[PDB]
RNA sequence: AGGAUAGUGGCCUACCAUGGUUUCAACGGGUAACGGGGAAUAAGGGUUCGAUUCCGGAGAGGGAGCCUGAGAAACGGCUACCACAUCCAAGGAAGGCAGCAGGCGCGCAAAUUACCCAAUCCCGACACGGGGAGGUAGUGACAAUAAAUAACGAUACAGGGCCCUUUUGGGUCUUGUAAUUGGAAUGAGUACAAUGUAAAUACCUUAACGAGGAACAAUUGGAGGGCAAGUCUGGUGCCAGCAGCCGCGGUAAUUCCAGCUCCAAAAGCGUAUAUUAAAGUUGUUGCAGUUAAAAAGCUCGUAGUUGAACCUUGGGCUUGGCUGG
């Protein structure tokens, strides 16, 4: 179609944003980013339509103009930037600090962080490879590349971000009983640990978790994140809810004891 | 078929009928007035003569 | 086994014969064969617009004796000639030669109805004017 | 452009337009409850028509399914809270037995005449247009508001109403300011 | 009779923009409804504000009358104000005055006139001129 | 094997084989055919539609060829031809609304040559500029929601309802009648004003004004049947006309033209066309084939469809989860 597209519909923006029908004809186009645009999360979202700190986009751009807004350590004035899972967002003037991780319901939570942990990541492998004059390196989720990684690192492993200095803290290998988020398919923002590893060469692997409550799902190891070495030991804060997903009839007698 | 006709009698009978004014009657009520009007009329005060019951009677 | 094949396997003979079946139904022919964008004076729309040529006069059927009141118009769109009856008592005075009436069938689609022979057609407007409104004086025709 | 604006008909004509026994129960229905037209009455079949579909549809899942449990308690609650339905009849066997009149029975209209603010049901009507009547701080103008059972105890004249303690109509100040 | 009341809700500190935002509602029984003018009047008393710090819009009264709700903003000073707000409510405020430009078809039908000069206007209608010898 | 391409590839070339598709419908033709998400109708199964708010594709009068660029065979870029067509001083020059508005034509068929970047977003060197993208208003009975056109008395008068009562004669409380009598209530409209908005309009609120024939007056179709509602009155007299169909009209027409009355739906009602249900009149569910339409004159027969029965059963042991109670 001679060339890249600049625009996003409305009803076409991804729908974990939550945006009305009537409020316009388009939606905020994600930059190209560290993020892939289905995946992402633009700060004029974030800014406006979740903290509603911003009237309209013509705050959020005053707002970011300003350098109020750090997204892993560096100032973003870019207000349709790609922010994606895991990554933090400072901003000093509030003294607050946001990780975007999923939350059971599908959505990226507003999950308040303290300031001490603020000052790492986590970042999933997805290829370990060598580059020009023979550096090994390893790619994360956020397209961040980092150079002489730990020797036993490998695909599908997470690794701790320094976040400062960018290099790896310590990694959790890839295998049974480590905790994994879900962060793809139906049972996205879902935490449980892996119970079996299916393998299918050619074909896409596929893995079984198990929820706090002893629930069994399947999904695909493209959507397993390793989040923790054990159950019940994550390396981030949990959004509330702790990933743990009930049916709606079991929503709906939570919600009346509540209220 | 055969087809032709003088075309000199067209509007004979609506020409030739004698013109009659309606006479300056009282408005009917309108929404739902009307229907409360009807109402009565069908189920309140029934006119019908032992199983005989008509709309409108013909004056007989 | 009724006549017709029952197996798992034979959708494709039932699909087909079915098919081949629905020819038979002449509503269906009609639609498929476009005999109304073909066929029909109007070319499938419900109205049409035409030229009023002569004013003529059809003797009804038996055992009816009557003269409907119609005229001789030729419609814009593809220069056909057709026959359109003028309804209501005395409504032809109001239709003149080199007139544009608007015209639209006569409901039975595409039959003749009643006594009246070989017409499908009425009459509607004349001169942008209804003929309703002609012949219940609610307006004057513009000339 | 901008995303469609969903809308749908709220009501359905019969398939028959000419029926005495219809005709004749649904102006007896409408003279019950001061109707305007008979499509006030369409649209309460059409809701309770559907109401029905949804009922049959559960009625054929097995008891203790998590569909026909969730939807049809919630189908039942929302029908007790409107006060269609009666505390002692929660089995989605007696909403299938649910009668029209059980919805005319909630209506602003029906509930300001059976309160004795009204003389007539006719009355409830024009004073309702005319905002006089007000549920909790609210004015409330629409005759077919449904009436929940915790507003029930609520209804009213309007604080500003020359009937509820405002002042005076157009009407008296013109005749006793001469 | 009177007796203003005003509430606020979903009040938000945002440093962000040097402002407190808040929604408002007015109980004015007996009364059409509160201008803004006197809105930002009252708020100035209550929150020991300065009032050209106060910014109110989007006011709707409910059926009925009696109640009406809208939004406001209050600013850590006016000069913070005068930064971050939209030109139209300034001038709605008098701090600012509305700017004088021709209509749209002038200013654009002056930029496609313009599009036909190649370097300066002077050099261009100066030879424009030399080529009508008249 | 090479060439070319960003790259695979008969994509192209050289040489060489004779292959490739097809009754499981190739190939060809038609499409009043852009595909899909979806729409109408729908017991179930279905039938019909989808130019059109989102996604993908294609095009910028018809072809073809290109420049720039990461990206175009781009057309609000160029080059050439064809068809249209503009200015000219006759030497020459310049075009592309299937963008917005608007005009002509076509037609049964579709709105303003309006305001604005305030919102939604996009572009740029960019906190600032631009955006007929977009938003606002205008026209708008396309469809959709809610919903006025009156309410209540007072008497009169009638009946029922009761009670004083045997009826009688009354008291008296429920309806109906009242050119038979009142005082209340309100928004349609208008309007200070405030709100609304970029600025307005409108909505919502709200001073003052704003309802008795409350002329602030509801219409559209019908009244033989189907199909609800006239054997009323006048006119015509196989004429005029009605009538989807059956039928009506020749001197008291239940059907025409009218008046009265009544019926149905009502801010909507009718007509034309298409489509869906009704249609078990396309039938897989679920039609019919002696005589109503319909067993090839009769056998053979390829593809297609369809094809007898049979192979670890029973028993025993422990065994969890739950469901009567
Ligand atoms: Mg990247
Ligand atoms: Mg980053
Ligand atoms: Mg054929
Ligand atoms: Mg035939
Ligand atoms: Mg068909
Ligand atoms: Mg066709
Ligand atoms: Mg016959
Ligand atoms: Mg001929
Ligand atoms: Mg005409
Ligand atoms: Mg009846
Ligand atoms: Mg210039
Ligand atoms: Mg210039
Ligand atoms: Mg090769
Ligand atoms: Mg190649
Ligand atoms: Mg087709
Ligand atoms: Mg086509
Ligand atoms: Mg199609
Ligand atoms: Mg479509
Ligand atoms: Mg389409
Ligand atoms: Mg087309
Ligand atoms: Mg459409
Ligand atoms: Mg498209
Ligand atoms: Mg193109
Ligand atoms: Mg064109
Ligand atoms: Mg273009
Ligand atoms: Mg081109
Ligand atoms: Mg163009
Ligand atoms: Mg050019
Ligand atoms: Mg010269
Ligand atoms: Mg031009
Ligand atoms: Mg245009
Ligand atoms: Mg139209
Ligand atoms: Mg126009
Ligand atoms: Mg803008
Ligand atoms: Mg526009
Ligand atoms: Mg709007
Ligand atoms: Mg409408
Ligand atoms: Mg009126
Ligand atoms: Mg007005
Ligand atoms: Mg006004
Ligand atoms: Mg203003
Ligand atoms: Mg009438
Ligand atoms: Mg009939
Ligand atoms: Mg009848
Ligand atoms: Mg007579
Ligand atoms: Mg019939
Ligand atoms: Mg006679
Ligand atoms: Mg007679
Ligand atoms: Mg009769
Ligand atoms: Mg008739
Ligand atoms: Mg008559
Ligand atoms: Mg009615
Ligand atoms: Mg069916
Ligand atoms: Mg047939
Ligand atoms: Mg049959
Ligand atoms: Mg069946
Ligand atoms: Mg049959
Ligand atoms: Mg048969
Ligand atoms: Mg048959
Ligand atoms: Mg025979
Ligand atoms: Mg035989
Ligand atoms: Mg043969
Ligand atoms: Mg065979
Ligand atoms: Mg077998």
């Amino acid at each position: 179609a001679r060339g890249p597209k600049k625009h996003l519909k409305r009803l076409a923006a991804p729908s974990h944003w939550m945006l009305d029908k009537l409020s316009g004809t388009y939606a905020p186009r994600p930059s190209a980013g560290p993020h892939k645009l289905r995946e992402s999360l633009p700060l004029v979202v974030f800014l406006r339509n979740r903290l509603k700190y911003a009237l309209n986009g013509r705050e959020v751009k005053a707002i970011m103009m300003q350098q109020h807004v750090q997204v892993d350590g560096k100032v973003r004035t870019d207000t349709t930037y790609p922010a994606g899972f895991m990554d933090v967002i400072t901003l000093e003037a509030t003294n607050e600090h946001f990780r975007l991780v999923y939350d059971v319901k599908g959505k990226f939570a507003v999950h308040r962080i303290s300031a001490e942990e603020a000052a790492y990541k986590l970042g999933k492998v997805k290829k370990v490879q060598l580059g020009k004059k023979g550096v090994p390196y390893v790619v994360t989720h956020d397209g961040r590349t980092i150079r002489y990684p730990d020797p036993l690192i490998r695909a599908n492993d997470t690794v701790k971000i320094d976040l400062a200095t960018g290099k790896i803290d310590d990694f959790i290998k890839f295998d049974t009983g480590r905790l994994v988020m879900v962060t793809g398919g139906r049972n996205l923002g879902r935490v449980g640990v892996i119970v079996h590893r299916e393998k299918h060469e050619g074909g896409f692997d596929l893995v079984h978790i198990k929820d706090a409550l002893e629930n069994t799902f399947v999904t695909r190891l493209s959507n397993v994140f390793v989040i923790g070495t054990e159950a019940g030991k994550p390396w981030v804060s949990l959004p509330k809810g702790k990933g743990i997903k009930l049916s709606i009839s079991e929503e709906r007698d939570r919600r009346r004891a509540q209220q | 078929g055969k087809v032709h006709g003088s075309l000199a009698r067209a509007g004979k009978v609506k020409s030739q009928t004698p013109k009659v004014e309606k006479q300056e009657k009282p408005k009917k009520p309108q929404g739902r007035a009307y229907m409360r009007l009807l109402y009565t009329r069908r189920f309140v005060n029934v006119t019908l003569t032992n199983g005989k019951r008509k709309m409108n009677p013909s004056p007989a | 086994g009724k006549g017709k094949p029952r197996g798992l396997n034979s959708a494709r003979k039932l699909r087909v014969h079915r098919r081949n079946n629905r020819w038979a139904d002449q509503a269906y022919k009609a639609r498929l064969l476009g005999t109304a964008f073909k066929s029909s004076p109007f070319g499938g729309s419900s109205h049409a617009k035409g030229i009023v040529l002569e004013k003529i006069g059809i003797e009804s059927k038996q055992p009816n004796s009557a003269i409907r009141k119609c005229v001789r118009v030729q419609l814009i769109k593809n220069g056909k000639k057709v026959t359109a009856f003028v309804p209501n008592d005395g409504c032809l005075n109001f239709v003149d030669e080199n007139d544009e009436v608007l015209l639209a069938g006569f409901g039975r689609r595409g039959k003749a109805k009643g006594d009246i022979p070989g017409v499908r057609f009425k009459v509607v407007k004349v001169s942008g004017v209804s003929l309703l409104a002609l012949w219940k004086e609610k307006k004057e025709k513009p000339r | 452009p901008r995303a469609p604006r969903t809308y749908s008909k709220t009501y359905s004509v019969p398939k028959r337009p000419y029926e005495s026994a219809r005709l004749d129960a649904e102006l007896k229905l409408a003279g019950e409850y001061g109707l305007k037209n008979k499509r006030e009455i369409y649209r309460i079949g059409f809701q309770l028509s559907k109401i029905r579909r949804a009922a049959r549809d559960l009625l054929t899942r097995d008891e203790k399914d998590p569909k026909r449990l969730f939807e049809g308690n919630a189908l039942i609650r929302r029908l007790v809270r409107i006060g269609v339905l009666s505390e002692d009849k929660m089995k989605l066997d007696y909403v299938l037995a649910l009668k029209p009149e059980d919805f005319l029975e909630r209506r602003l209209q029906t509930q300001v005449f059976k309160l004795g603010l009204a003389r007539s049901i006719h009355h409830a009507r024009v004073l309702i247009t005319q905002r006089h009547i007000a549920v909790g701080k609210q004015i409330v103008n629409i005759p077919s508001f449904t009436v929940r059972l915790d507003s029930q105890k609520h209804i009213d004249f309007a604080h500003n109403s020359p009937y509820g303690g405002g002042r005076a109509g157009r009407v008296k100040r013109k005749n006793q300011g001469k | 009779s009177d007796a203003v009341t005003i509430r606020t809700r979903k009040v938000i500190s945002n440093p962000l923009l040097a402002r407190r935002q808040f929604v408002i509602d007015v109980l004015h029984p007996n009364r059409a409804n509160v201008s803004k003018d006197e809105l930002r009047e009252k708020l100035a008393e209550i929150y020991k504000a300065e009032k050209d710090a106060v910014s109110v819009f989007g006011f709707r009264t409910q059926f009925g009358g009696g109640k009406s709700t809208g939004f406001g903003l209050i600013y850590q000073s006016v000069a913070d104000a005068k930064r971050f707000e939209p030109a139209y409510r300034l001038v709605r405020y008098g701090l600012a005055e509305k700017v004088e430009k021709a209509s749209r078809q002038q200013r654009k039908q002056k930029k496609n006139r313009d599009k036909k000069i190649f370097g300066t206007q002077r050099r261009a209608q100066k030879r424009a001129a030399r080529r009508n010898a008249d």
